[PDB]
């Protein structure tokens, strides 16, 4: 009878085992998808980045955001080789807007002495005079940050919204 | 201890500010 | 000059603050994008330190600190009664009500008296243009509620001459109810003033306090009895009553409004008390009423920010001394005058000052005087005499349960009362726990004039009950090394008196109909009963001891038991069910009944 | 909205003393957000801004300073204070101390991002916890009967089946949607395996959620490992109205790792060296209970702590028993004789318990008979201790009997069985079954009008 | 034997429910990717550069 | 408590290479056709010249097989056939007795509580030592 | 690549130009080289404390920075040696000065270089095979009772491109090359591993079977499982030899690791006298115990920290031992005295006080010591379960 308890109870552990493992086999499929979702944003910036005119407007925000951030009298700024006539632009533009927001000088400065990876889709990193402190603004880098904060509306839309979820708490 | 501990860390920003006070 | 500052730095509750040049100590401020209150605990240049009284979670350096020049400050008028505030003033049911949140969102800058209400309003009909007007003169008289008459009268600082006085009608916390003039200089006042809480509101007297106030419970009325205008501690452990007693006040006593303060208290309280004074009645002129008609709760609750504290004490006394300007007999009390003294601890930790013991400030002595001596009876301001008072009563909570705590020992040489509340009795659930060795009050020779009227057979009866319980420690120090076989018969009926005295009239089932409330009368009358069993079966002893026919304490069971049993049920008596001829009949049967049985016994 | 603005990472860790990192040139901290560390070898780690002063942010880190260095560690931070992302999924799941899941699944999707310190729950809004929970045990739902929504702990000496008694009331607690968090702070994995088992044996995993910090985790993450937990609740109890049970183990390593941080610090202590504010920071975790207006959902909480050397006056113990409504004790003196479980009632009470019993919740004896056994069990010990010195030749006929009661009284209230469930109704047939062993004049606590009706019965 | 046969059928069950809750899954994502897709896309995109609120001068 | 993802995944890649270098060492001629096949799914991974990084980035994205207590489990039943088969070394085993112990293996619920390995750690126990042990009666 | 001393009051030192240091990182402070940990970092510089005694270090002497927190080098010849709770070779130290003291600033090599061991690497390996941490890349056959399975430190991975021939190396001479990211590890057989850090594992497994210590009363009436964690009151009268002995001559383990926390001087010494003349039988052959144990010895008057890592050093040899899947037991012969050295260390570094005047951690400094006692599935892939078992002494 202690046997057959045995017997009972393995029985239990292995049912609740299969259920767990397919509860979890549904949540592991659930973040794939969410992946899938990020990835083919990560591929529809990696087109955007083809277009010079969409791109440099991207360019011309992602600058002046990161300046908006360090606010120091000197920066640096990294992009890769096929940006760095784009953000060369974007610094031309961004140095006058943030004069005007700040009310002061700055001086920047592009980094060819040490550009991004080639691996990056696209946008920019900004750095202190001395190196100390950066900002980034690297495309995936800006995708991560929003898509990882948007993710109760992408988990709303893409599965539906929760039937017991019923106040804001 | 408490307070004497306080008290040596008092006196190390009172040693702390003088050597600002000098520059 | 700049009208605010910016964040320095920030440390818990303790924000820092530069560009405060020119900011006063206690002045109040706006911390942060979300205007948090705090208030200004020290200066240190053209920079201050600000106790938050919110929690600071999300401060950033360089957030805008907003001066006020206002003290930190309670708007009294009407509005007030049955309404429950936080710390610092603003009304949770507004908070709610507009906010549609469960929680209570940072940084709300709701009013503490409502401004869309219109109230009745009946001026005092004496007062005119060209009539002189000074601070607490009552100018007109609110129907707040049908137990409270809100007495609206001048605020302290103010004086003058009367410049207009309104009609009776209705109006609004805005609409301009009175206009003094003074020096060729106007004033406007409506219905609501604004009170510094850290200032006492003068009087033109502090009376000494002669009249008890009358409780729940059975050993405070009796045994260590309380004043209107009295200073009052419960130290207890957890778990003891400390709650019970101060919802047992709050529910049943003689004070037309009560100021409940929970002050560090668990948040079930507020909820429990919300529960209970809606439905709980008294009577006045034939009409049944509910009691949250004559309270205000001055919520705080023990995760709520941990600066409020001290703003809820002060601002749960400045209501309290409010209402003792309109002649109430105010009751406030504070559910852990200790978790107040911990929120000094906290802040003077992060200023980083010396501490006294166990972590506490020097000044706390001083911090907890300033307030018990808030309460008194008094002459109040103004024309019209009154004699209103406050009442405190702080439920100490001695960590560990060892009253040689600083809170506790700092509060016991500043009360005049001190219900010590036992743990081994409260485990034993023997309630009220006050243990009646350690308990004292101060109040009993003032009092004693009261008694001589009103119970002129009283003070003969506490004392022997004291006596008795007394007497039965002094014999239980020795039966318990050497069994109560060692004992007088006289000496038995001593233990078992004080049994009857321990387990009937200071035990006091605070729930259940029957003792739920037990006024004086009944109090009396029950212990009458005890002592006049003490005092015969101690007669019919030294009277027979002398002889071969001795009577003993087995003799007086034997042939008494149906007496004891019935001693004990005295208790059961309902005065919800029960007229006051019927208890009192009853009562004089059992002293006739005893008194036979003794004489059958001689 | 989402925080747009793009995250400043900075290298300038000007200090590094204890726990806590020391950064410098900051462009307006943020008191208590949340910084990711980068050390040397590239291993991520996280960490708290406890103090802000001008260009300065004192980050504590969760994983510790060992191997932080001045010049190659890279401090990101993320401009928010620390959030949980909450979703009705973390049912099922094991996470660790501080979020991540452990059980290999993926990490969660969040239906919101919670403050892991949530706010207080407003005092007119919240609900008096009035209706009962049987929790199957006779020492509970007879003598500290537990409201929905009623904060109450375990006390237990170390080594006490407490969490054999825990595991009992997830096994047995229903009332007289459901849902319980299990959080653990420094659990052995021993005991770890043991809850964990439990669950997944009994099948509960589909309304269980577990944080675990095993004993060789981090010790500050034990800090966040209730509110974590506590945040999931509320998420489950008031945004998605479920009955939350909340299981938090070991409040003493909660407690021990506010007295590392204290002592790190250098912060104000009270008694035994414990942090001065110990009670707002207990009461953070411990008032995330109850009821609330509108809401279905409830949570209630059963802590469980091992008091330090047994001692009922030491801060643990004394702090947690000022806050949550009742304790419920185990005591090595029943547990020697092998009593399971090793509940003592004299030195336990259940606050909520005067309105969770009589008509409608239970029989209209139970607020009398309670308070009876209180009385004979009380005595029962009196009479013991008198027995010590003097022996039972001083002990009247009536001591003797209170003593045949604390024996009857542990052997059949107190004792039964860990799959054993009783009813209320039954433990109070028990009950008088005990009482009816006192001649009925005898029961000094009960109304005459309850003995007529149940007394010979 | 019982027990092993009754296991073998509910590890059917599971994977079968499973299946089922994918497809279920795989359809919603299906049904909603492009609005998701663009409006992340769109926020990453639609950069407002912005001065800290506590900045002076 | 546990791993980081990194050794997480190091460890999957670990066991595929180490089944696959079991494999090639329990069967250089594809004579254990059965036992072949249900390792396909690992080996495949292995039998292709796969870099490090290219089957640790692919154990992330689950093409490779990657549950350590499911690997754990198939590796253990491999390696206790070729500690067997290599503890018997002087007498090669028949095919059919290779294939019948692996599939009693394969049928037990926890090969370490076994008597099977019991017996296993008793021929290396004897084995080992006399790999090494000098001429003497006892060793002979 | 060194810093220079700018302070020093007792055994704490400042140093200067400890820009890149790290905290806890291990420090050799003063032309002798004196060993000291890192306790605070403020900018350029850092605050060690040194260890041994500081008397005669000067400002402006170098302050070489290991790269390292404190540490154990595991390896072949652990067996037999014995150790300071900082893991310094005693016996080595002794018969290369050939002094009786322990001189200041040792430098000696905790794994003795220049002897040759016989290394055999796993067969089955070849350039191009993939390999993971805790994988057995070789066995070193150092003694008949234990077999030293050479492996891959745990954080390490990558595809082999070198493998050494069965031979004869020393504990320095590349065993194993393999490359990840592009980047080549060369490895020795000794491998350093943080003292503080638990050694990861595949799975914390329950325990579950007997460590027979061949004695009626304990092995029937308080069995403790391998893996187990357990404790002795270690007092005068008690008899605390008689388990230690037992274990020492019978037990059902396959290594056995000794910690002295700061025994009395003679005490300690009566241990380190009698352990290599105990013997136990083994195929029939009876050999020394010290085949098969290492002894963490340090005496009350050892440096504080010796005394307080002197635990972390005998669990990490025994978490080593337990990743060759042996089934380690270990003891201290009296954990008292490791927290006395915990204490000291507390009150050196000025921190609050908790209960008895201990520190705040002491709890989790327990709690987590003897959570690293268990039974595991090992890293790597030869499937080897191990076990550490706990004997801690207590002497209250
Ligand atoms: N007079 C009383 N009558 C009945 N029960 C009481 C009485 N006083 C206290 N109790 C019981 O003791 C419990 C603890 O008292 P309470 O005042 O709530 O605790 P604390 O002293 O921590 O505030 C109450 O919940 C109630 O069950």
């Amino acid at each position: 009878e202690k046997k057959e308890k045995q017997i009972e109870q393995q029985k239990k552990i292995q049912m609740s085992n299969l259920m767990n493992q397919a509860r979890l086999k549904v949540l592991r499929a659930r973040d794939d998808l969410i992946t899938d979702l990020l990835n083919e944003a990560k591929q529809r910036l990696s087109k955007v980045v083809k277009d010079t005119t969409r791109y440099q407007v991207l360019l011309d925000g992602l600058v002046l955001q990161g300046l908006y951030q360090l606010l120091e009298p000197r920066m640096i700024v990294r992009c890769r080789k096929q940006d760095f006539p784009l953000v060369k632009a974007a610094v031309q533009k961004a140095i006058p807007m943030y004069k005007i927001a700040t009310k002061k000088d700055v001086d920047v400065q592009i980094d060819l002495e040490a550009y991004l990876p080639e691996d990056i889709a696209g946008g920019v990193e900004i750095y202190n005079g001395d190196r100390k402190i950066k900002v980034s603004n690297t495309l995936e880098s800006r995708l991560d940050l929003i898509a990882q904060q948007m993710m109760p509306e992408v988990r709303g839309a893409l599965f539906g919204a929760n039937a017991n979820r019923k106040f804001l708490d | 201890f408490y307070r004497l501990k306080k008290i040596q860390e008092k006196k190390k920003i009172i040693k702390e500010k003088s050597e600002k006070d000098l520059e | 000059e700049s009208t605010f500052g910016y964040v320095h730095g920030v440390s818990g509750p303790v924000v820092t603050a530069c560009d405060m040049a020119g900011a006063a100590m206690y002045e109040l401020v706006r911390v942060g994008h979300s205007e948090l209150v705090g208030e200004i605990i020290r200066l240190e240049g053209d920079m201050a330190t600000i106790q938050v009284y919110e929690e600071t979670s999300g401060v950033s350096v360089g957030d805008p600190v907003l001066r006020t020049g206002k003290p930190l400050s309670v708007e009294l008028g009407p509005g007030i009664m049955g309404a429950i505030f936080d710390g610092i003033q603003r009304p949770l049911s507004d908070i709610s009500s507009q906010t549609q949140s469960i929680y209570i969102p940072r940084g709300v800058n709701v009013s503490a008296l409502s401004r869309d209400i219109k109230w009745e309003f009946i001026p005092s009909k004496n007062l005119r243009v060209g009539s002189h007007i000074t601070g607490g003169d009552i100018y007109g008289i609110v129907n707040e509620n049908s137990l409270i008459k809100h007495k609206i009268m001048l605020p302290p600082r103010s004086r003058g001459s009367v410049t207009y006085i309104a009609p009776p009608g209705n109006y609004d916390a805005s609409d301009v109810v009175l206009e003094l003039e003074f020096e060729g200089v106007k004033e406007k006042l409506s219905m609501v003033q604004v009170w510094p809480v850290r200032q006492v509101r003068p009087v033109t007297e502090k009376l000494p306090a002669n009249h008890p106030l009358l409780t729940g419970q059975r050993v405070l009325d009796a045994l260590f009895p309380c004043v209107q205008g009295g200073t009052t501690a419960i130290p207890g452990a957890f778990g003891c009553g400390k709650t019970v007693i101060s919802q047992s006040l709050s529910k049943y006593s003689n004070s037309d409004v009560i100021i409940y303060v929970g002050c560090g208290e668990r948040g079930n309280e507020m909820s429990e008390v919300l529960r209970d004074f809606p439905e709980l009645t008294m009577e006045v002129d034939g009409k049944v009423e509910s009691i949250m008609k004559r309270t205000a709760l001055v919520a705080n609750t023990s995760n709520m920010p941990v600066a409020a504290r001290e703003a809820s004490i002060y601002t749960g006394i400045t209501l309290s001394e409010y209402f003792r300007d309109m002649g109430y007999h105010v009751s406030m009390m504070a559910d852990s005058t200790s978790r107040w003294a911990e929120a000094l601890r906290e802040i003077s930790g992060r200023l980083a000052e010396m501490p006294a013991d166990s972590g506490y400030p020097a000044y706390l002595g001083a911090r907890l005087a300033s307030f018990y001596e808030r309460a008194g009876r008094v002459k109040c301001l103004g024309n019209p005499e009154r004699e209103g008072s406050v009442s405190i009563v702080g439920a100490v909570s001695p960590p560990g349960g060892d009253f040689s705590d600083p809170v506790t020992s700092a509060t016991l040489g500043i009360v005049q009362v001190f219900w010590g509340l036992d743990k081994k009795l409260a485990q034993r659930k023997h309630f009220p726990s006050v243990n009646w060795l350690i308990s004292y009050s101060k109040y009993m020779r003032a009092l004693d004039e009261y008694y001589d009227k009103h119970f002129t057979e009283f003070v003969p009866l506490r004392t022997k009950a004291k006596e008795i319980l007394q007497e039965e420690e002094d014999l239980a120090e020795i039966v318990q090394l050497v069994g109560k076989a060692s004992l007088a018969e006289t000496d038995k009926i001593t233990l078992e008196v004080a049994k009857l005295i321990k387990d009937d009239f200071l035990q006091q089932n605070g729930y259940t109909p029957y003792d739920r409330f037990c006024p004086f009368y009944k109090t009396v009358g029950m212990l009458s009963n005890m002592i006049s069993f003490y005092d015969m079966a101690r007669r019919a002893v030294e009277t027979t001891a002398q002889s071969d026919n001795k009577i003993t304490w087995s003799i007086i069971r034997e042939h008494m038991g149906e007496i004891l049993y019935k001693l004990s049920s005295m208790k059961f008596k309902d005065p919800v069910k029960d007229g006051e001829a019927k208890i009192k009949a009853d009562y004089a049967q059992l002293l006739e009944d005893m008194q036979n049985a003794f004489r059958s016994l001689e | 909205n989402y925080l747009s603005q793009p995250r400043l990472t900075y290298k300038t860790v000007s200090g590094v003393n204890g726990p806590l990192v020391i950064l410098d040139h900051v462009k307006f901290p943020r008191y208590a957000e949340i910084v990711h560390l980068t050390l040397p070898d590239g291993t991520k780690r996280s960490g708290q801004v406890l103090e802000v002063s001008g260009s300065k942010a004192v980050v504590q880190v969760f994983e510790g300073t060992s191997g932080i260095d001045a010049k190659k560690t890279s401090c990101e931070f993320t401009g928010d204070i620390l959030r949980t992302p909450v979703s009705e999924d973390m049912l099922g799941r094991v996470f660790n101390g501080s979020g991540k899941p452990i059980d290999r699944g993926p990490v969660v999707l969040a239906e919101d991002f919670l403050d892991i310190m949530g706010q207080p729950i407003n005092p007119q809004c919240r609900i008096y916890p009035e209706e009962m929970i049987q929790t199957g045990i006779s020492a509970i739902d007879g003598m500290n009967s537990i409201a929905r929504g009623q904060k109450i702990p375990i006390f237990s000496a170390a080594g006490l089946p407490h969490n054999e008694i825990a595991a009992q009331i997830c096994r047995q607690a229903g009332l007289v949607n459901f849902a319980i968090v299990f959080a653990a702070m420094g659990v052995n994995m021993e005991t770890a395996r043991f809850f964990k088992s439990d669950f997944e044996e009994n099948g509960s995993m589909d309304n269980v959620c577990l944080f675990l910090n095993l004993a060789n985790d981090p010790t500050i993450e034990r800090i966040i490992t209730p509110r974590l937990a506590l945040t999931t609740a509320e998420f489950l109890a008031y945004q998605c109205e479920k009955h939350v049970l909340v299981i938090l183990t070991d409040m003493s390593s909660y407690a021990e790792a506010l007295r590392e941080v204290s002592a790190a610090r250098e912060e104000v202590p009270g008694r035994r060296g414990f942090p001065g504010y110990m009670y707002t920071d207990l009461a953070t975790i411990y008032e995330r209970a109850g009821r609330v207006e509108g809401r279905n959902g409830s949570i209630t909480q059963i802590p469980i702590l091992t008091m330090p050397n047994d001692d009922i006056t030491h801060p643990i113990p004394d702090l947690t028993g000022y806050i949550t409504e009742g304790q419920i004790y185990v005591d090595r003196q029943l547990h020697n004789r092998q009593i399971y479980p090793p509940i003592n009632v004299l030195p336990s009470l259940s606050r909520l318990m005067k309105s969770a019993i009589g008509e409608g919740m239970t029989r209209k004896d139970h607020a009398d008979v309670s308070n009876q056994l209180y009385a004979c069990y009380a005595i029962g010990k009196d009479v013991q201790a008198m027995k010590a010195v003097v022996g039972e030749e001083a002990l009247t006929s009536d001591d003797l009997l209170y003593l045949e009661f604390l024996q009857k009284f542990e052997k059949n209230f107190i004792t039964q069985g860990p799959y054993e469930n009783r009813t209320v109704y039954e433990t109070l047939d028990i009950g008088w079954q005990l009482l009816r062993i006192f001649p009925k004049e005898m029961l000094k606590r009960i109304p005459q009008s309850t003995l007529s009706e149940f007394y010979p019965r | 034997a019982a027990a092993l046969g009754s296991h073998g059928s509910c590890s059917s069950e599971v994977e079968k429910e499973t299946q089922e809750k994918m497809t279920i899954l795989q359809n919603y994502f299906e049904q909603n990717r492009d609005e998701v897709l663009d409006n992340l896309l769109a926020f990453v995109c639609d950069i407002r550069p912005e001065i800290h609120e506590n900045y002076r001068i | 408590g546990g791993l980081t993802s990194e050794q997480y995944h190091s460890q999957v890649v670990g066991k595929i290479g180490y089944i696959a270098r079991c494999m090639q060492t329990i069967d250089p001629e594809n004579n254990l056709k059965k036992i072949r096949e249900d390792y396909q799914d690992v080996l495949i991974w292995a039998e292709k010249n796969y870099r490090f990084e290219e089957i640790l980035e692919a154990s992330k994205s689950g093409k490779c097989p990657n549950d350590l207590d499911a690997l754990s489990r198939r590796s253990l039943i491999l390696q206790e056939l070729l500690r067997l088969v290599s503890s018997i070394s002087p007498f090669k085993m028949k095919l059919d007795l290779i294939e019948s112990q692996y599939e009693k293996m394969k049928q037990h619920v926890n090969l370490w509580k076994s008597d099977y390995h019991v017996k296993l750690n008793q021929l290396n126990q004897l084995t080992d030592y006399l790999k090494n042990a000098a001429p003497t009666p006892k060793n002979n």
